[PDB]
RNA sequence: AGAAAAUUUUCAACGGUGGAUAUCUAGGUUCCCGUGACGAUGAAGAACGCAGCGAAAUGCGAUACGCAAUGCGAAUUGCAGAACCGCGAGUCAUCAGAUCUUUGAACGCAAGUGGUGGAGGUGUAAAAACCUUCAUGUUUGUUUCAGUGUGGAA
RNA sequence: GAGUAGGAGGGCGUGAUCGUUGCCUAGAAGUAUUGGGCGUGAGCCUAUAUGGAGCAGCGAUUAGUGCAGAUCUUGGUGGUAGUAGCAAAUAUUCAAAUGAGAACUUUGAAGACCGAAGUGGAGAAGGGUUCCAUGAGAACAGCAAUUGUUCAUGGGUUACUCGAUCCUAAGACAUAGGUUAACUCCUUGCAAUACAAGAAGACAUUCGUUUUCGUUGUCAAAAGGGAAUGAGGUUAAUAUUCCUCA
RNA sequence: ACGUGCAAAUCGUUCGUCAAAUUUGAGUGUAGGGGCGAAAGACUAAUCGAACCAUCUAGUAGCUGGUUCCCUCCGAAGUUUC
RNA sequence: CUGACCCGUCUUGAAACACGGACCAAGGAGUCUAUCAAUUAAGCGAGUGAUAGGGUGGAAAAACCCGUCCGCGAAACGAAAGUGAGUACAAGGUGCCAAGCCGCAAGGUAGCAGCAUCACCCGACCUUGAGUCUCCGACGAAGGGUUCGAGGAAGAGCUUAAUU
RNA sequence: CUACACCUGAAACAAGCAAGAUUACCCGCUGAACUUAAGCAUAUCAGUAAGCGGAGGAAAAGAAACUAACUAGGAUAGCCCCAGUAAUGGCGAAUGAACAGGCUAAAGCUCAAAGUGAAAAUCUGAAGUGGUCAACACAACAGAAUUGUAAUCUAAAGGGUCAACCUGAAACUAAGCUCCUCUCAUAAGUUCCUUGGAACAGGACGUCAAAGAGGGUGACAACCCCGUAGUCGGAGAGGAAGGCUGGUGUAAGGGAGAUUUCAAAGAGUCGGGUUGUUUGGGAUUGCAGCCCUAAGUGGGAGAUAAACUUCUUCUAAAGCUAAAUAUACACGGGAGACCGAUAGCGAACAAGUACUGCGAAGGAAAGAUGAAAAGAACUUUGAAAAGAGGGCUAAAAGACUUGAAACCGUUGAGAAGGAAGCUGUAGAAGAGCAAUAAACUGGACGGCGCAUAAGGGGGAAGUACUAAUCACUGCAGAGUCGAUACGUAAA
């Protein structure tokens, strides 16, 4: 222990030698996903590769201004589609039963989303017999033959231009944001010590 | 690679080995006691000793592959593209370009449906490249020492490199039994067949495809490049390289 | 070459071409067929049998031509009528050969040589 | 100039000791990929055997370096004798049917012992000798039973 | 123009990898040199001899990359040195024979020893073919060898009465019951820390039937207990065993 | 005496005891912080004031020893503080 | 003829009556992984760079493209509650001092980077306050510090390789 | 009291199950010291070695008594991040996770518990009958079972009442595909010279190449032989612990939505105390003993102990579950800037072998004649080993490739009065196919053989210039592609 540099950060000081890992079958391994995805398409041929999701915000302050893939669709979503779980789920819809809806517009994305797949959807029955929920489609639609990947068909657009106004700059200019913050912030701080008073002027 | 670890331990590691201890005029090392064999008494793991284990016993962690910045990967790439194209480099490099013409040399796309290879020799005879190739044929050795017993039989000199541009072309197919030939797609070229030894500037045969895909990949001092999605060529560091030009103009020699 | 399964590794080819079990080795060991056999059979190359005659092509010996003698596969020889060599002591002794430093001029003909034969050809010109 | 030898000693050549160097490799080593697939239907291991001439290693088990089936289609070979040209050679491969001594989780009991019980078979005038069979736990049942356990008609 | 500890700059030499330029059955690598030279030096080039299949330069990449030492590892060799030494256990000698050869083998003739507390005749433990016969190059039998406990080839170990096998001992182990994470561990002849555990008979002769009496295992002794054999003869090698007789 | 033995405890003379707390074979009971001891820290397979075997284990070493090619250049400290 | 103790080692002191070395061949000792830093070459620059993974591809584990997040930089000071580089038209002064321009010269002009110093600024700790309102807790015109900070004041970083 | 029934226990018998093996990866336990703190107790090494019990192809885990408090997310597992952060620690040494976010992978299901009570609707065995006969379908008779089998149900519900709209065991009947195993087949010089014992070498002429990977053939062979490539190709045989998809279609079976006096969910368990132990978990990280021992809008959780008010989130105390993940083990495949017989596994070889130890356990050394044995015929001297002749072979390369050093013998040239070696300087002798040397360049002229010179015209290609043309720079019309915090609610 000799010079000026960062005190050390033991590392090796067990015995790792039982411990290490080792990245070789990476390569190889790589390969094989790719194959597995392939054989997956040709097994599942005349239907889509990932199945239905809906969409959320992400679960932290910081991330609520992102969008993020959902797990499954929310019960109360499903109803305003109008599909029965099961049947969702035999279309390749994708279904989360503890997620709820605390937004009009969580429903309305969600919505939107399955409406969409539901128009751009092909239904094969036991051939050449129709029939009604979700409905099926005409044989016609087995020649047409169909090999689509999801986010062509059902995807979700964003753009950040923010438009301007100037009568609300005259508006917003007779507010003072600072002070706004501060007696805010300070009314959170003090809202307990204040009821505390009311309930005991009051008693 | 690495050195035997088993349950036993490294390699060398293999006895239950004592030191002597100073008593007995014998040196201090580790030996393998028992009775009975010639190996008994006979020095124990250690780097000195016959049957012991190394300095330092080599690991398969040991990290060999290194990884480059895009950018850079993309730059290297680009001078040699740009070395290809003089004559006194390719020749610098060895490659027989006598009989050559004009570099780039680039061809029509009815190349790129050969499917014999016949023709893809006639094809090199005509254009001249041939040369080159006859080059790799004339010398090729036995690999000196070790490497052949490692399945490394022959040292066969580098021949000349096409570039195609059709994804489904046949040059494949046609190019390939020849000893020196190298194909290319356009889209994905290797520094490493580019410059060979990091050696730069090589014999390249194009396609009409390949050439001028060539811009919308890369692009130029306009333009940003399509396939590397905002690369820009290497900003010259001096417009002229003529040093000859700068020193002996009427602005330097006024003044000096 | 096109195919991953294929061993390119000296140790191992030399392993399989030695450790050759007797039905392998004939195989292996195996003649180049006269100008006129190559065109009756559309046959290339052949595996020796002990009744054939052949040419040897290469050796102090090229040039001589007889019946086979022997296959001897486990010391890899081939031998030849009236290509042995005598001793002073007055005893001859065979020489052996290898293969594919010889040629056939004449089959060994039955049945199972013919579907071979037959075979070879078949993939050949179609 | 004890200006010869012997001894002691320098250098070279040749010879002797010795097995370095060079060049090889049916070996090792590491990496990636594929399968996990032993056993009371007796495993893994152990003992003793099995070749015309055989110790070992490998194979095999009184059908004993091997039977059968299948594919290769003429050898094995160190010696000797046969067999095979297709009724098919072979120290060939494949392997899906057989053989599988004494043992070992190891099993009637016992064991530094081929010792010794019961039942059945055999053998005999009767024996001897030979042969087959019997371990423990557990889930069902089957059959035969016990209980001053609970009930209980004639 | 000094220099240990130490540091810096250049360079020499060795594998392997990507390049580039080439050399080799018209003889590569390696090896020996009182042949000729090149570097201040790491080192180099050549010549001759040997050798009999691979090599080399240049630019980079990489390193299990340079040894006089560590009582360093493994292997091989010296001087000491034809030296120390081959001296306990009283002893040998003569002739013949055999053999290339005899102080060391075989017969005979002499002289001595162990002196029935043996250098004798047989066993147990331990050894495992060392036993018998024929043959014999090397090695071994610290001199020697024609000889062998050595080498090669063949052949030898017969039982109602000998012993093991049976019995019990000091002891020990199952079963049953209990303990343990589990493995393991605790009890058991005066038999249990257990216990619905057995044996016999007869008819039947299977079962079954039937009857009687009943608490329940095993191993440990080649000197202990312990049903009955002797003499004579035979083999190159076995015999209280084979043969004969009793 | 031998002490590079005949011998990792022997050999010559000499000596203790010699019908008992005598000598001795086999079988059987005791195993490592444990045995076993008429007690010497004795004995426990040439190992004992804690056996032997493998493993953790290349145990740690402010200490001893070694630390491998050339040239050229610069060139020390044994004092301060804790 | 002149000069010439035995090497290696530890030591103030070795030819030492200090230790290792009878001889020879082959073997034989600062590596590998991670971590921060300084320097050198590379790329890009208020940005930089991926990893994982996707997608293609040579016979081949390469390569070639994509890679919404993430790292690290871009803001600091506080234990923390918290605040944030305070006159929108700012980004300073001084002493040393380089180019360019004047001048034969003497010197004159200018003032980049750095160093020293003074000033301003954000935050910690102190001190002070008209007035304002969602008036009991916040806001803020004016005015300050003997102090504290790994900070502002026209961003210098990020990734790669190598050495110590 | 008997017969008999039922509960409980017992024996024999029939049919099935467990007992050991495996080591790399996995599960449940048990559990240290060396070492680091420069001492040393806590700590660290470390839940690590050793030990024990269980598996599998993976195991485990998994459908929330989870996060988070945000415009929330939503099983488990691995990768990346978060991170060397929060925390733990003689706050010393040093320990040290997770949420959010980017990915890989995707999957959800079965019980207990009011409800057959218009009727045990259930499960197991089964002489047997059909069969693809070990695997399937029925089945006379028997057991199990109301101290309860099957249908509904599992909180995401659900019962009850409607109901759009759906489904299909049985039987009958057509055509097919997937995967696995064992076999069989495929280009093109053996042309010519020279050196070789051998041509696979160096030359001359040829060929094939979706085959110039790699091997073997007397030598560094694409073309002599095996192979390689066309080949996820073609042909033949046998397979599925008895692979997979049709068409009619029976008894029967579902249910979006709608409504409704309905709406029921795991106990010595959860929770608490205490004591150990464990985690970063720190006055409630997990677990285990002992002592308390519940509730029913109850009960968990919301990273500080305890009340009290409000909000948030999930339903524990029963079960199943593919994938992405781990594999120093076994049998297979392929590969490598590995090693190359003192290296590489200890073992390239009759290597876990010979050998040692009572035993547990220890454990080596040892690879290359030649293309082919052609392995040395025969003569001679020897008792024999062996020598001398003679011979094989390209060569003895002869128990064997090369054949270094130390050490030893011979032959040669030298040298020495109680050691040797060595810097500097000369000399002598000895050994030699000799590495240095009076040569080289030119003028004029001569003798020889070959070519055609300078100078002059000429002027392809070259360079330089320069209008007309034309890359590039600049300007830039029309088409097609893209971008755009310009613009629109989007267009
Ligand atoms: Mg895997
Ligand atoms: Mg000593
Ligand atoms: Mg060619
Ligand atoms: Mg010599
Ligand atoms: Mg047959
Ligand atoms: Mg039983
Ligand atoms: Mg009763
Ligand atoms: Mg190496
Ligand atoms: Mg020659
Ligand atoms: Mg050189
Ligand atoms: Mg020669
Ligand atoms: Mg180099
Ligand atoms: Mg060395
Ligand atoms: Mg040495
Ligand atoms: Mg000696
Ligand atoms: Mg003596
Ligand atoms: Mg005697
Ligand atoms: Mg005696
Ligand atoms: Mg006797
Ligand atoms: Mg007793
Ligand atoms: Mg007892
Ligand atoms: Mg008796
Ligand atoms: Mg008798
Ligand atoms: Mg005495
Ligand atoms: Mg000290
Ligand atoms: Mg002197
Ligand atoms: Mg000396
Ligand atoms: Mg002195
Ligand atoms: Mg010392
Ligand atoms: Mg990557
Ligand atoms: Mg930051
Ligand atoms: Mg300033
Ligand atoms: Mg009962
Ligand atoms: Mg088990
Ligand atoms: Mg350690
Ligand atoms: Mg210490
Ligand atoms: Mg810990
Ligand atoms: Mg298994
Ligand atoms: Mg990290
Ligand atoms: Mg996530
Ligand atoms: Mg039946
Ligand atoms: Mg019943
Ligand atoms: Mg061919
Ligand atoms: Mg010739
Ligand atoms: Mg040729
Ligand atoms: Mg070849
Ligand atoms: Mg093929
Ligand atoms: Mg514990
Ligand atoms: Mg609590
Ligand atoms: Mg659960
Ligand atoms: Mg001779
Ligand atoms: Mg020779
Ligand atoms: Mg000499
Ligand atoms: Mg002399
Ligand atoms: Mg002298
Ligand atoms: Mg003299």
């Amino acid at each position: 222990m000799k010079h000026n540099n960062q005190l050390p950060v033991a590392q090796l000081r067990k015995h790792q030698q039982f411990r290490i890992k080792t990245f070789f079958n990476q390569a190889a391994q790589k390969k094989a996903r790719l194959h597995a995805r392939r054989a997956q398409a040709a097994a599942v041929f005349p239907r889509p590769t990932e199945k239905l999701q809906p969409v959320v915000r992400k679960q932290t302050q910081r991330y609520n201004k992102s969008t993020k893939l959902g797990r499954g669709f929310t019960l109360q979503e499903l109803k305003a589609a109008g599909i029965s779980a099961a049947f969702a789920q035999s279309i390749g819809i994708k279904v989360d039963h503890r997620r709820k809806n605390r937004c009009q517009e969580s429903l309305e994305l969600n919505k939107k989303r399955l409406l969409a797949y539901v128009s751009k959807l092909v239904l094969f029955p036991r051939h050449q017999g129709k029939a009604k929920k979700g409905l099926v489609n005409d044989t016609a639609d087995t020649s047409s033959a169909a090999q689509n990947a999801l986010q062509t068909s059902v995807p979700l657009p964003s753009v950040s231009k923010r438009e301007k106004a100037v009568s609300n700059i005259a508006e917003l200019r007779k507010k003072k944001v600072y002070r706004i913050i501060r007696q805010e912030k300070t009314n959170q701080k003090w809202d307990g010590k204040r009821k505390a008073k009311a309930q005991a002027a009051a008693e | 690679s690495g050195v035997k670890i088993s349950t036993r331990g490294t390699a060398g590691m293999g006895h239950s080995a004592e030191s002597w201890g100073t008593g007995r005029a014998v040196a201090r090392i580790p030996r393998v006691g028992g009775s009975g064999t010639h190996r008994s008494g006979q020095a124990a793991f250690g780097n000195q000793c016959r049957k012991g284990r190394m300095f330092a016993p080599l690991k398969t962690y040991r990290r060999v592959h290194r990884r480059v910045n895009v950018n850079q990967k993309r730059h290297a790439v680009a001078a040699a593209l740009a070395a290809s194209a003089l004559v006194p480099l390719v020749f610098a490099r060895g490659h027989r370009i006598s009989n050559v013409q004009e570099l780039p040399y680039v061809f029509d796309d009815s190349v790129e449906s050969y499917e014999k290879t016949k023709q893809a020799v006639a094809f090199l005879k005509r254009v001249g490249a041939y040369d080159d190739v006859l080059r790799v044929a004339e010398t090729k050795a036995l690999r000196a020492g070790q490497g052949k017993l490692r399945n490394r039989r022959y040292k066969l000199r580098r021949g000349p490199l096409v570039v195609y541009g059709n994804e489904k072309s046949t040059l494949t197919r046609a190019l390939r039994n020849i000893p020196g030939v190298d194909v290319c797609n356009v889209n994905r070229l290797n520094l490493l067949q580019l410059a060979p030894g990091g050696h730069v500037g090589r014999f390249i045969i194009w396609t009409e495809s390949a050439f001028k895909k060539l811009n919308e990949i890369f692009g130029t001092y306009s333009t940003t490049g399509v396939q590397k999605s905002g690369y820009q060529l290497q900003r010259p560091l001096l417009a002229n390289a003529d040093i000859a030009r700068i020193i002996n103009s009427n602005e330097v020699q006024s003044v000096v | 070459k096109t195919h991953v399964e294929v061993s390119s590794a000296r140790r191992k080819q030399r392993k399989a071409h030695f450790a050759s079990p007797s039905h392998l080795r004939q195989t292996l060991m195996s003649a180049h067929l006269s100008k006129d056999l190559r065109s009756k059979y559309n046959v290339r190359s052949m595996p020796v049998r002990k009744d054939d005659e052949v040419l040897i092509v290469r050796g102090k010996f090229k040039g001589n031509k007889g019946k086979v003698t022997q296959v001897y596969r486990k010391k890899w020889a081939i031998h030849v009528e009236k290509i042995s060599k005598n001793k002073l002591n007055g005893a001859p002794y065979q020489i052996p050969l290898s293969a594919s430093q010889l040629v056939l001029t004449k089959l060994k003909l039955d049945k199972s040589r013919q579907s071979l034969l037959t075979r070879k050809a078949a993939s050949l010109k179609t």
